[PDB]
């Protein structure tokens, strides 16, 4: 994470992130719609931070500090670079859409009127196919990754030392190897919950209600295809 | 401090997400009740034992039968949730949640939790249920279901008022420590 985005998403909601006089200028439905959008971006930020912990802290740490076969590290952290590139581009697009919506002279007061188009482009076409193929692979390799980590911790003492060091900071409390792997699997099932609650407060602009409805169906078609392509691997 | 894993299972609007958020925050969200729960690691001291309790949620996974089982590995305690204002959610406990939880998690303590107990004396909740020829889930019905499915225990709570929330998670920690 970068301090700019950590501070921008430090607040518990959009109502507490924007200035109090700025909040007082808007309708209740606007405050509710923006609170759910802010959360979609907040959790997307946390999702990319999780994927960076897996790539730079755990994965890269095991390559430089340990004498493990590169095929073993690939089994512990499958498709993490592809997932990192996929969601980093999405977070990028969500963060730019927030900066375009920013009030001139302010760095925290914003109202996003268009989100649907951003989601339709992410959850459709070749971008969605890349993501569907990536998550079907990740989730089919998820068990073998948990089992491989557990075998390495119950045979190698230098791997045990490495895990105690990297995860020692309080920052990594809920973010160990196995927690990160499950964090990445549960992520795709969060989107229809977020987009449905966003859609619920987007009945002002009609093109926007249709965009969020089109994206909602796109996320469900995608989830159904990731679920259909899962086929658990064994050691 | 021993690490133990908790997973909450149950139907869609049974309140499993609300419950986790209220426990992890300690209060009912004042300004914004979040939509989702990522994960949380709780420091609990039950009966003089210090435990690290990883809290997970299955909300969003209810329709994906090949994704959902990926939440179950290494579970030490299952909170089996149902809503007191929805007697239909209780009917699905022995038909859908119990066969699946017992298949992926053999020998894992299950605590049947009855969420939304405040709605048992709510006016609008009783009128709507009367149209469907029903009434809120009675304590004896929950106990009779926890007994029939072989649950470790039956507990009720309210995420809204926070009554009984601390006790469900403390009991879950005691249940996870059994071996
Ligand atoms: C652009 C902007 O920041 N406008 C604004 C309106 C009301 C109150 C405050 C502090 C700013």
């Amino acid at each position: 994470s970068m301090e700019m985005d950590e501070k921008d998403f430090a607040a518990d909601s959009w109502s507490l992130a924007v200035d109090s006089s700025f909040l007082q200028q808007h309708k209740k439905e606007v405050m509710k719609q923006q609170d759910v959008i802010y959360e979609l971006i907040q959790t997307e930020l946390h999702h990319v931070r999780t994927l960076k912990i897996m790539t730079r802290l755990f994965r890269t740490g095991m390559l430089e500090e340990l004498h493990l076969e590169p095929g073993v590290v690939q089994g512990l952290f499958p498709c993490v670079d592809e997932l990192s590139d996929i969601h980093t581009r999405f977070l990028s697009q969500l963060l730019e859409r927030r900066r375009q919506a920013l009030c001139p002279g302010s760095t925290r007061n914003f109202v996003i009127h268009r989100l649907g188009d951003l989601l339709i482009s992410q959850f459709s076409g070749p971008s969605a196919e890349q993501m569907c193929k990536t998550y079907s692979e990740f989730c089919s390799r998820h068990s073998k990754a948990l089992k491989l980590y557990k075998e390495l911790y119950a045979r190698d003492k230098r791997f045990q030392q490495f895990i105690r060091k990297v995860t020692r900071p309080a920052v990594l409390k809920r973010h160990g190897v196995q927690e990160c792997i499950l964090l990445v699997t549960q992520r795709i099932t969060k989107y229809p919950l977020l987009i449905s609650r966003i859609l619920q407060h987007s009945h002002g602009i009609e093109e926007e209600r249709q965009d969020l409805t089109t994206a909602l169906g796109l996320v469900k078609e995608l989830l159904s295809n990731v679920d259909e392509g899962i086929y658990q691997l064994e050691k | 401090a021993i690490r133990k894993k908790l997973v909450i299972v149950g139907d869609g609007a049974c309140g499993k997400t609300c419950l986790l958020i209220v426990f992890s925050k300690d209060q009912f969200p004042e300004v914004y009740v979040p939509t989702v729960f990522e994960n949380y690691v709780a420091d609990i001291e039950v009966d003089g034992k210090q435990v690290e309790l990883a809290l997970w949620d299955t909300a969003g996974q209810e329709d994906y039968d090949r994704l959902r089982p990926l939440s179950y590995p290494d579970t030490d305690v299952i909170l089996m949730c149902f809503s007191i204002d929805s007697p239909d959610s209780l009917e699905n406990i022995p038909e859908k949640w119990t066969p699946e939880v017992k298949h992926f998690c053999p020998n894992v303590p299950i605590i049947l939790v009855g969420n939304k107990k405040d709605l048992r004396n709510d006016e609008h909740t009783r009128r709507e249920l009367a149209k469907m020829k029903q009434e809120p889930v009675k304590p004896e019905e929950g106990r009779d279901m926890a007994n029939r499915i072989g649950a470790f225990g039956y507990m009720e709570c309210s995420a809204k008022t926070k009554d009984g929330v601390r006790e469900v998670f403390e009991m879950a920690t005691r249940a996870a420590l059994q071996a």
